[PDB]
Order: structure tokens, then C-alpha cells, then sequence
């Protein structure tokens, strides 16, 4: 009903559900990765993937520190009603 | 000395689109993003151009280019990338390749959104060029492939891997390639 899904493509991809009510400290795990159904902060969910990298691609300038630049709505919220509505709920729980 | 310090094409698959974006040498940072005012100067906007052939798969990437890249050139010519967009780019870089220990052309370097990375440096340019060259002659006693020394490749939004969906980057929905002046003076000399 209010948690909407997101996703991250850093070292990997990840995809999860994000619950706004949870998110009460810096440190509090808000989203859960819809592979293996746990609970991440959102730094910790920006180093969490079930993919390894090609290591034919070179990643340059990550830091998970910058989790911020890289958390996004999930792509399934593309060309959709929800598209715009979402990133700004997602946009102020940056700000925080 | 020379009049632009790069130029810059834009293409969509395999498809060069809009004209080809000359940088004046006053304007040592170049902004390409996704956004329409068509001025020319400092900025090479590509949210305004048209093309006939254009498909649904293009439109949607196009809308992740949003405040896209600066392109800087420092100092002693060597060139910087900076991502202002909210997705990664990637690169072709030659500098990336040897600084990761990679083969030449056998890497694409992923930058991440807000990262500030080095991708061009135009003393080691210069000197793989006159020595390569050096060599070859005095062998005997890759002009395609030197020229390639002076040029980077850049993809906003998806990458081009063996190892990923599309295998080159004129497969992807939106991406630019780069030649840089000063290094393209520089092997011109050279080759005479
Ligand atoms: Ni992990
Ligand atoms: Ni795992």
C-alpha cells in the first residue's frame, strides 16, 4: 500500500521494496532485497547484490557512502501513472 | 592552438543524430545533458533533436541522460569526465584500459553517478604515438589504430558488453564519441 519498490545497478544489480514508515534512523533497515527477503539501511542495500560483476566492465567512482546518486524507483514504474509520484517520496527520503 | 579543443557526435544506435558539437578552446568544460536549449558555447544539449527513426526504446532511454556530463579539459590537455546524471556512463578509454591493467579496447569503464574520473592523458598520448611509430619504421629499416589513441566513446545509460545484451556500442540507445584536437595535431606531426 505505501512501500514501493526500488533498485540499484552498483556492482551488480538489486531490486527491493522500499517502506517508508521503517526508515526512523540513518542506520534503519527500511528495504528488503526481493531475492533473498532481507532488511537493508539503505547504504547497505546499495553494496548488496546476488550478481557478480562481468569483470570485463571496470567499475570507476563508486562509494557506498553516495547511495543517494544511485537508488532509483524500479523500472517496472516506467511510463506509468506512478512514475512521478514516487520519485519525490523517494527524493525526500533522501533528504533525512 | 588549435580553434576547438574537441568535437563531439551524437548517435542513437547506429546513427549519427543532430550535427556534429564543436568546443572552443575558451570553453576548457563542455556540458552534454538531456535537457533543449539549442545555444552551441559551453553546452551540447540533445533533449531538442530530431530523429526520423527513432524508437520507443531510444524515447525511454533518453529521459535517464537528464543533467548528463562535463567533459573537462585541464591544464596540459589531459581530459576528465564528470557524472552529473542520476545513471552511470560508460566509456571507451585507453587510459582506463592501462591504469586497470586491462588490454587495449578489451574494457568498458563504468562512471558512476557524481564520480569525477581522469580519462585521457595527453603526454602518455604522445608518447605511446611517437613511440609505436619510432618503432615501426625502424623495424622496417596502427595509423587506424594511433588515431584511436586520440578519440573516447561514451554511453549515457547502458553499457555494451559480451557480457551484456549488445556487444557494441552502436547498439546502444544513445551515446557520443570524441575527438580530441590537440592529440589528432599531435599524430598528424607524427606521421609526417
Ligand atoms: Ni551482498
Ligand atoms: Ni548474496
Amino acid at each position: 500500500g505505501s512501500a514501493f519498490e526500488v533498485e540499484h545497478e552498483c556492482l551488480g544489480k538489486c531490486q527491493g521494496l522500499f517502506a517508508p514508515q521503517f526508515y526512523v534512523q540513518p542506520d534503519a533497515p527500511c528495504i528488503q532485497c526481493l531475492e533473498c527477503c532481507g532488511m537493508f539501511a539503505p547504504q547497505t542495500f546499495v553494496m548488496h547484490s546476488h550478481r557478480s560483476p562481468d569483470k570485463r566492465t571496470c567499475h570507476w567512482g563508486f562509494e557506498s557512502a553516495k547511495w543517494h546518486c544511485y537508488l532509483h524507483v524500479n523500472q517496472k514504474y516506467l511510463g506509468t501513472p506512478e512514475e512521478k509520484k514516487l520519485k519525490i517520496i523517494l527524493e525526500e527520503m533522501k533528504e533525512k | 592552438a588549435p580553434e576547438y579543443w574537441c568535437s563531439i557526435a551524437y548517435f542513437e544506435m547506429d546513427v549519427q543524430v543532430g550535427e556534429t558539437f564543436k568546443v572552443p578552446s575558451s570553453c576548457p568544460i563542455v556540458t552534454v545533458d538531456g535537457y533543449v536549449d539549442p545555444s552551441g558555447g559551453d553546452r551540447f544539449c540533445l533533449g531538442q533533436l530530431s530523429n526520423v527513426h527513432r524508437t520507443e526504446a531510444i524515447e525511454r532511454a533518453r529521459l535517464h541522460i537528464g543533467k548528463g556530463v562535463q567533459l573537462e579539459c585541464k591544464g596540459e590537455g589531459d581530459v576528465w569526465v564528470r557524472c552529473l546524471s542520476d545513471h552511470a556512463v560508460f566509456v571507451q578509454s585507453y587510459y582506463l584500459d592501462r591504469e586497470a591493467g586491462r588490454a587495449p579496447g578489451d574494457a568498458v569503464h563504468k562512471i558512476y553517478p557524481s564520480a569525477y574520473i581522469k580519462v585521457f592523458d595527453l603526454r602518455q598520448c604522445h608518447r605511446q604515438m611517437q613511440q609505436q611509430a619510432a618503432t615501426a619504421q625502424a623495424a622496417a629499416a596502427g595509423v587506424d589504430d594511433l588515431r584511436r589513441l586520440c578519440i573516447l566513446r561514451m554511453s549515457f545509460v547502458k553499457g555494451w558488453g559480451p557480457d551484456y545484451p549488445r556487444q557494441s556500442i552502436k547498439e546502444t540507445p544513445c551515446w557520443i564519441e570524441i575527438h580530441l584536437h590537440r592529440a589528432l595535431q599531435l599524430l598528424d606531426e607524427v606521421l609526417h
